[PDB]
């Protein structure tokens, strides 16, 4: 996963 | 003159695991690197050390091809990186990007 929203 | 040198933050294609393994050994918060994601071709990820964790940010692209993490857009990974040297990459804490050592 990533800290910032991807969409 | 302003020495023309490659950027020490572009590690190319390396697993998310090795980047965490490498960055956890860094001395300072903000230590980071840009890597080419292997989860999807042509995508880039930003990995940053913070405390005893390593945070991963996905580099997004818009309709015009600009890069971004949250809302401000950049024409290059170079400008995105430099921008976050003086403006936090995180929403929850102040984390400024600084070069690895």
């Amino acid at each position: 996963g990533y800290v910032n929203p991807t969409y | 003159g302003s020495h023309m040198k490659p950027h020490p933050w572009f590690f190319g294609k390396i697993p998310r695991a090795k980047a965490e393994e490498m960055l956890s050994k860094q001395r300072h918060d903000g230590a980071f690197l840009i890597r080419e994601s292997e989860s999807a071709p042509g995508d880039f990820s930003l990995s940053v050390k913070f405390g005893n964790d390593v945070q991963h940010f996905k580099v997004l692209r818009d309709g015009a091809g600009k890069y971004f993490l949250w809302v401000v857009k950049f024409n290059s990974l170079n400008e995105l990186v430099d921008y976050h040297r003086s403006t936090s990459v995180s929403r929850n804490q102040q984390i400024f990007l600084r070069d690895i050592e």
